[PDB]
RNA sequence: GUUCUGGUAAGCAGGACUGGCGAAGAGGAAUGAACCUGGCACUGUGCUAAGGAACCCAAUGUCUGGACAGAGACCGAAAGAGGUAGGUGAAUAAAAUU
């Protein structure tokens, strides 16, 4: 089964991360934008070495597009969160969901 | 504005809502609290409502203060109802377990042998039935599975009762063929103590004389009488309006 | 943080240079104008040269030395503006340089006394030896004589949670 | 229990290296010499701070009844040589990791069949 | 703010004496009592011969609760070496009162103050024993505990006095009349 | 993450500081056990909890007490009162976050054997000054008509054994096999397994 | 907002000066015609204001003093004692005290 493969390959070369919120303020909503935390990275000094750095969220249970591609663009705060980007916007459903943190960088083109 | 003179509220809050009993036969959900330092005993039993009469007793009650000298003696009428009170049969028991969420039972275990009358509450119908109940339960005597049971019972409880039927038949005039079931409960000794004294009366039938005596007091639970939808006027007491 | 600075200046008129007297004043502030501010109020108020008439010709910042960082006793003379009227006091401090007493007595007044900052002002600030010390505060401290264990906890690493069979503080 | 005075021997907060202190200032504040290192290729620094006592965590005591900077500088010098910044294995190339977890690996799959 | 505040106490030649944590425990001739200082802010240790309490950097509020702390260590200290009592003294103008010592002396009954049919019962706190004194109107309390012994003493005392009376007409009571050390 | 699991010991903490890290984890999509719900701790003297309790009974709906305000009384679930308004239960993203959460007081059999985690943040000793009073939950809820207590009791001292007997069965292996590994025959198979993967 | 006249006053009646709402949206004071920031064609990337930074809810921590009242963060007078932190001026002193 090429999913139980998939997900195993992908585990071993790849940080961690979850998506938490979209870009907001304390009225509007910036979907184009999604905010995510990466497993042990705790300053922002520590995130900046992220910056340009490819991301995947993986889906097999989708009908459609089994995964999805974005990078990372920005630092967000103090405490080593990020700023990314993705080729469609990210549902309300999808938040809380697990993400991948590929080790290469890319260009905002490519996505 | 402030109404003009006072008065009592109609009625009692304590009863409200004042919605009809679900069934006729009561429950049990109480029972006086246990008491190692006595024997094995029962806690209730089943009764039928006969109806009422009227008795002549002396009595020579007075005052511990009354200066009178002479022991007076005075005859007293008084009203009382008669229950008729057939010996019940233990069938089974039950075992349960405190919990954060109160008393749960572990397991049931029944008599090898059943009544006719018992196994008709089972059923819905009376007369409709291919009474195929109980009938694969008595092979757990010989594999042994009664003796585990009564183990894991007597390994794991804090609260035991038995469980007794009552012999309708003997009632002709209620028109019934289905016996009424109630758990009871038992005080005093231990676990041990409490659940071989059980062991030792399944199939076998308990009197009344067990349970009461003569002068005892006793709590009577039961259903009232139905009167059906009714007005303000009978069913909370409130005063008839002005006549025009 | 605060800093010492003294500064330098003339009258003038539709003409030059025209009393042959200098002015200076030393003063405790944050930055360079604060200090020229301070110059002014104080000009105006102990004779009657307003701005228009003035010029500062300098501002110098003064700095000491102690690269051993030793630590040394002050004694220091002030007044703050309350609801009432102006109160006049006198309190002794230690530390490591002039500035570092006057910032205490600055944060002090403050906690005490609930007035901000720029409604104190330093009249005094006098460096003393052991014989020379009048209150009860300080005087243990300077003669060299305490220990205390410590009271606060400390956390050992940044993780939000951690196994309960760790070691939690210090 | 140990006490904050002159020849404490102290940590501060998140860090791994000793620290002495020097002069006792108030109820709450010390002059101390740190020491530290920069990773990027072993530039130690030693010098005087001024610091509040909430950041810091006794463990020891010494003389230092009479002594120079210099002579100090040697004391701390000694006594946190055998220390260091971060676990070997993370330091060193790939190839000499992977051999260093062999020898764990297959010590555990000894132990399993001998137990 | 106090730099620095101490308290000490001697332990005598006989006693023992020992510190679990904040629970302080003696032990003497006449016995053993125990107490828990958990709720104060203090630290306690055993030192050369003697117990001693300390404190740094504190509030003037706190060293009043170190030095009541060291006051009440040597009351479990005194009374390990000798008990304490308390006298008590029936005082009447008309209605004799009389009293019941019952259950080897932990169960006191009094009987017709100010004339009242009913009867009075009271039971000894922890440690103490009840006695007759030296002409029929005395009692006297013995015990370890100088908590214990003063509690039980104070209790037939607030409830033996007239109600509804005026008490300077109406005198009548139970009095303590004399508090100490046993020889 | 959706799919992580994490167990919190409650004893020591001040109720209100974890109630708002745990309900942070909650809306990541971490699933949260808290075990010992009857030990967590408020600030203060119990004579002002008191105070703060009786006033919360007296609030009740005027018309029909049915739909008003429900007064819990389990240390349990009122812990897990004081989390759910720290959530957005209004909208479904507050109700699907709740659903992750369950509160025990003691612990139950099931999660005996299972490591646990703690929060050196809320901690009392860290957070609040030693001058100062305060009391468990635990012993305010006794006075409002909590009934299990005893059942409580029951179980710690079950817990107590369990400590006990795991750690006298980990300090015997520990034991047996660092003096095993010294010995000769271990240390020759290293060789005769290397052997063969050199 | 600053000021004035009549009235015990009033979300009361009536004038003067400089900006508003009327005819003004957007972000902030939980909510509010007029208050704070600041004037609008339509898109995209960066930065700041006012106001915020345990959690609801995008971003939070540190240092030094005070304060124990179901207090305060939102909140009433003349009159006062008690507890505690500091200033100044009088004494006395065989630790200090008033």
């Amino acid at each position: 089964m090429e999913v139980i493969k998939k997900i195993e390959l992908k585990e071993r070369v790849c940080a961690k991360g979850t998506l938490y919120s979209h870009k907001r303020s304390k009225k509007n909503i910036y979907p184009r934008y999604s905010l995510i935390t990466i497993e042990n990275v705790k300053t922002r000094e520590a995130a900046m070495k992220y910056v340009g750095n490819a991301v995947e969220l993986f889906k097999p249970e989708s009908t459609k597009e089994e995964s999805i591609h974005g990078i990372i663009k920005a630092v967000h705060g103090r405490s080593g969160a990020v700023r990314a980007k993705f080729s469609r916007n990210i549902s309300p459903v999808e938040m809380g969901s697990k993400v991948y943190i590929k080790l290469y960088k890319m260009n905002e083109d490519e996505i | 504005s402030c109404r003009n003179y006072s008065a009592p509220r109609h009625g009692s809050l304590a009863y409200c809502p004042k919605k009809r009993a679900k069934t006729t036969k009561p429950a049990i959900k109480s029972f006086p609290k246990d008491d190692a330092s006595k024997p094995v005993h029962l806690t209730g039993y089943l009764a039928y409502k006969v109806g009422m009469t009227h008795v002549v007793r002396l009595s020579t009650r007075r005052s511990k203060t009354e200066r009178v000298l002479k022991e007076t003696q005075k005859e007293v009428l008084d009203a009382v109802t008669i229950l008729e009170v057939p010996a019940m049969r233990i069938f089974g028991m039950v075992g349960y377990k405190s919990t954060v969420n109160g008393l749960k039972a572990i397991k049931t275990v029944y008599a090898e042998h059943l009544d006719e009358q018992v196994l008709a509450r089972l059923r819905k119908r009376n007369s409709r039935s291919s009474k195929l109940m109980f009938k694969l339960y008595p092979q757990k005597y010989e594999n042994g599975d009664i003796k585990r049971d009564y183990e894991l019972l007597k390994r794991e409880s804090d609260v035991v009762r038995v469980l007794a039927h009552t012999q309708v038949s003997k009632i002709p005039s209620l028109n019934l063929k289905k016996a009424h079931i109630l758990e009871i409960q038992l005080n005093g000794g231990t676990i041990e103590e409490k659940i071989e004294w059980a062991i030792e009366r399944l199939e076998k039938e308990i009197p009344v004389s067990e349970v009461f005596s003569q002068q005892d007091l006793i709590d009577v639970i039961g259903v009232t009488k139905g009167k059906g939808k009714e007005g303000t006027t009978k069913r909370f007491g409130t005063t008839i309006l002005q006549h025009k | 943080a605060i800093n010492e600075y003294k500064v330098y200046g003339i009258k003038i008129d539709d003409n030059g240079v025209v009393g042959d007297e200098v002015y200076a004043h030393i003063v405790f502030a944050t930055n360079e104008l604060l200090a020229k501010s301070s110059f002014n109020k104080i000009l105006k108020k102990q004779k009657k040269i307003k701005p228009k008439n003035t010029k500062v010709i300098k501002v110098e910042e003064i700095k000491e030395d102690n690269k051993d960082l030793d630590v040394k006793n002050y004694g220091i003379d002030y007044y703050y503006k309350s609801k009432r009227c102006d109160h006049k006091g006198y309190k002794e401090f230690r530390g490591v340089s002039r500035c570092h007493a006057v910032d205490k007595l600055l944060c002090d007044i403050g906690g005490r006394h609930s007035v901000k900052r720029n409604l104190i002002f330093i009249m005094k600030v006098k460096e003393l030896t052991v014989d020379e010390i009048k209150k009860d505060k300080i005087k243990i401290f300077a003669m060299e004589d305490v220990e205390y264990p410590a009271y606060r906890n400390v956390l050992r690493s940044n993780k939000l949670f951690v196994s309960e069979n760790e070691k939690l503080f210090n | 229990m140990y006490f904050i005075k002159p020849g404490c021997l102290i940590k501060k907060k998140f860090s791994i290296y000793t620290s002495i202190v020097i002069s006792v200032i108030d109820n709450n504040s010390v002059v101390i010499q740190s020491y530290d290192k920069s990773d990027n290729g072993d530039v130690i620094s030693i010098d005087r701070e001024v610091i509040n006592v909430s950041k810091i965590v006794p463990i020891g005591n010494i003389d230092i009844k009479n002594k120079s900077k210099k002579e100090i500088d040697g004391i701390l010098v000694e006594e946190n040589r055998n220390l260091k910044n971060k676990d070997d294995v993370l330091l060193m190339n790939d190839f000499e990791r992977f051999k260093e977890q062999l020898k764990k690996e297959v010590e555990d799959m000894v132990i399993e069949e001998m137990a | 703010v106090y730099v620095y505040v101490e308290e000490k106490v001697q332990i005598p030649e006989g006693c023992k004496v020992e510190v679990v944590n904040k629970k302080v425990t003696v032990t003497g001739p006449k016995g053993t009592v125990s107490k828990d200082f958990s709720h104060i802010f203090v630290f306690i240790d055993i030192h050369e011969e003697n117990v001693r309490c300390r404190l740094w950097n504190c509030r003037k509020q706190e060293r009043s609760k170190l030095i009541t702390c060291s006051k009440l260590i040597k009351n479990m200290i005194d009374g390990s070496m000798s008990g304490y009592f308390y006298e008590l003294k029936a005082a009447y103008k008309h209605f004799p009162i009389t009293f019941e010592i019952k259950e080897n002396g932990k169960l006191l009954i009094v009987k017709n103050f100010l004339g009242q049919k009913w009867a009075r019962e009271f039971k000894m706190i922890g440690d103490t024993i009840i006695k007759q004194g030296v002409t029929k109107d005395h009692l006297i309390l013995e015990g370890i505990s100088k908590e214990d012994v003063s509690q039980t003493a104070g209790l037939i005392q607030n409830n033996c006095l007239p109600k509804n009376l005026d008490r300077r007409i109406f005198q009548d009571g139970v009095y303590i009349a004399t508090k100490g050390l046993i020889e | 993450m959706i799919g992580k699991r994490i167990v919190i010991d409650a004893i020591g903490h001040v109720a209100g500081k974890l109630a708002g890290h745990i309900a942070k984890e909650l809306m990541c999509g971490i699933e949260v056990v808290i075990v010992h719900a009857e030990n967590v701790m408020f600030t203060g003297p119990i004579k002002r909890g008191v105070g703060k309790f009786n006033s919360h009974l007296n609030k009740s709906c005027s018309y029909n007490p049915l739909r008003g305000p429900f007064h819990l009384r389990s240390p349990s679930m009122h812990l897990m009162k004081v989390i759910k308004r720290k959530l957005p239960h209004r909208k479904s993203k507050g109700q699907i976050a709740l659903k992750r959460l369950q509160v025990f007081d003691g612990c139950p059999t099931e999660y005996l054997s299972v490591e646990k985690m703690v929060c050196p943040r809320d901690k009392l000793e860290y957070t609040t000054s030693p001058i100062r009073k305060s009391y468990k939950l635990g012993d305010l809820m006794i006075k409002f008509g909590w009934k299990y207590e005893s059942v409580v009791e029951k179980m710690n001292q079950n817990e107590e054994q369990f400590k006990i007997e795991e750690t006298e069965k980990q300090k015997v292996k520990e034991q047996k096999i660092e003096e095993l590994k010294k010995s000769n025959k271990f240390q020759q198979r290293v060789e005769e397994i290397m052997v063969q993967m050199a």
